[PDB]
């Protein structure tokens, strides 16, 4: 599937770079995709940085998929 | 509560070390079954439980047969690895451990140390002398959170402003204070730290100074050097290392005491050395209860033969209390000697701080020993919770002070003004 707007593909394509791997869904899990905290810790504060948003932990969690965070980005 | 029986205790879960005295159990295991197969639990994989002082010894020093690159506690263990495997000192074999230990060694070697135990001497006796003139304190939230923490972050040059921030995270990390904490609350924490060290890392690679994160920034293993992830991963195992075990041996030291007010008075009127007195908290705190491998090949022992995958935890609270080798092990004896106890571990992951532990609890009896003639518990203490940690979050005690040596203390502090 591809990305819906434009804080949708760039959100994919951190996820990409964090990942080392091309083809990442938006609609999946970030941990079902074996995402671990090394891999967190840069999602998150670059996200944090590039968004210029104070994106808390727990949000990250409670939604960690690209089409969740960029709602929560968006607003 | 004592059971008889092996089976029914499952060493995974954190309410078995609350509900449960466990000195038959490691004592039917240590006589009986030395390799015991603990069975799988829920989605967790079973693992070989290791009780003997002797094996435990054996199987710490063994790092051909055995890796810590799956894990070296319970809970990475049986989730089938750890995220920092290669990374992070602890779960690091071969010569990218010996290259990053030696490159941690110009921090934390007896050598490079000497001049911090000057600053744990002098931070432990003023927050001694104030819960001493106080009478009625918190004596882990008023002295032992104060010390191991400030001491690390001095060292890895932690800003005094973040780190009642930090103790928070660590107290959420591999134990909690509460008792149903989720996997979630845990990892938050954990990623917290990791989140905060990255800011911070990144800080002092573009402006360098004089701390350990420095030191790393700056440091090279095989010619290339330290990536941030490999910097943050370490500083990690460092805050979080040299915070909670120390606290809790210090802790430990204090409602000891009470029990066995014999030894105290042995402390307090000059009758044991402190080198002495401080090996014996240590084999009797024991707060890291156990610590893990996994095997890479085949091997056997006593008769059984452990296959390559397996997980393998060492018992460290198991091993101080082995009665082959330590007689009496259910004293508390500040004269015991000699006290080859492995609360440090064994080989080549032997403690990085066993010298900073060992100084932050040297420091503390010697406070205490001066300026106390005697403490006692005045409400219920509360115990942690943990398969991994053992000991105490808080501990109500009234203390009865020194006069004369907090006077002598006033006064000298009166003229160096
Ligand atoms: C009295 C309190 C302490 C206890 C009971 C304790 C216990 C241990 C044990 C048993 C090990 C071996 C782990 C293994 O074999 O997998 C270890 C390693 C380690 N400890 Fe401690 N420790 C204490 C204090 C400290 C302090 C103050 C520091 C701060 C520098 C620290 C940092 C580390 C690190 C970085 C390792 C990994 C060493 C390696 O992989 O080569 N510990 N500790
Ligand atoms: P995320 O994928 O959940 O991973 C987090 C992290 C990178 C931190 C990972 O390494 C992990 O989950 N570690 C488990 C926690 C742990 O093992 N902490 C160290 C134990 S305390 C210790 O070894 C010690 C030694 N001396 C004193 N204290």
């Amino acid at each position: 599937r591809e990305p819906r707007n434009e804080t949708e593909s760039r959100l994919r394509r951190i996820f990409e770079e964090v990942l080392h791997s091309e083809d990442v869904d938006v609609e999946a899990n970030f941990f079902e995709l074996g995402g671990h905290s090394l891999q967190a810790t840069k999602l998150v504060s670059r996200i944090r940085s590039e968004f210029d948003a104070e994106l808390p932990l727990r949000d990250f969690f409670e939604h960690p998929n690209v089409a969740g965070l960029a709602v929560l980005i968006g607003g | 509560p004592i059971p008889d029986d092996i089976s029914t205790i499952n060493l995974t879960d954190p309410r078995t070390y609350e509900v449960n005295d466990l000195s038959e159990y490691w004592r039917q295991l240590r006589t009986t079954r030395p390799l015991y197969w603990h069975p799988p639990v829920g989605d967790a994989p079973g693992f070989w439980v290791v009780s003997r002082y002797a094996d435990v010894m054996a199987l710490y020093k063994d790092n051909k047969k055995l890796t810590s690159e799956k894990g070296n506690v319970l809970v990475t263990l049986l989730a089938g690895g750890d995220s920092a495997a290669g990374k992070m000192l602890a779960v690091t074999d071969g010569a990218m451990h010996r290259g990053l230990r030696n490159v941690l060694l110009k921090s934390f070697s007896p050598q490079a140390l000497k001049p911090i135990v000057d600053q744990i001497r002098v931070n432990t006796t003023r927050l001694v002398v104030d819960a001493a003139r106080r009478g009625e304190c918190d004596f882990a939230a008023d002295v032992a959170e104060q010390i191991p923490l400030n001491t690390i972050s001095d060292l890895l040059g932690v800003p005094a402003a973040d780190r009642e921030f930090l103790l928070k995270l660590n107290k959420s990390a591999l134990s909690s204070e509460d008792a149903d904490q989720s996997a979630t609350d845990a990892w938050l924490a954990r990623n917290e730290i990791l989140l905060y060290f990255s800011e911070l890392v990144a800080e002092r690679r573009a402006k360098p100074t004089e701390d350990v994160i420095s030191v790393l920034a700056n440091s090279m293993v095989d010619g290339k050097p330290l990536t941030e992830e490999v910097i943050v991963l370490n500083c990690y195992s460092l805050i979080l290392g040299g915070d909670e075990t120390s606290r809790l041996s210090m802790i430990d030291s204090v409602q000891t005491f009470t029990q066995y007010p014999d030894q105290w008075e042995l402390l307090r009127d000059g009758k044991v050395t402190l080198e002495s007195a401080t090996e014996e908290v240590l084999r009797w705190a024991t707060p890291a209860m156990h610590f893990g491998r996994r095997a890479v090949t085949d091997m056997e022992l006593h008769g059984q033969v452990i296959a390559a995958g397996d997980v393998v935890t060492l018992w460290n609270n198991s091993a101080n209390r082995d009665e082959e080798v330590f007689a009496d092990p259910y004293a508390f004896d500040l004269n015991r000697s000699p006290n080859k106890h492995i609360t440090f571990g064994y080989g080549p992951h032997f403690c990085l701080g066993a010298y900073l532990g060992r100084a932050e609890v040297h420091a503390l009896l010697d406070a205490l020993r001066t300026y106390t003639t005697g403490f006692e518990i005045t409400g219920e203490p509360q115990r942690i919770h943990s398969n991994f940690l053992t000991g105490l979050s808080r501990l109500p005690v009234r203390i009865q002070p020194n006069e004369a040596a907090i006077a002598a203390y006033d006064s000298d502090n009166g003229v160096r003004s």
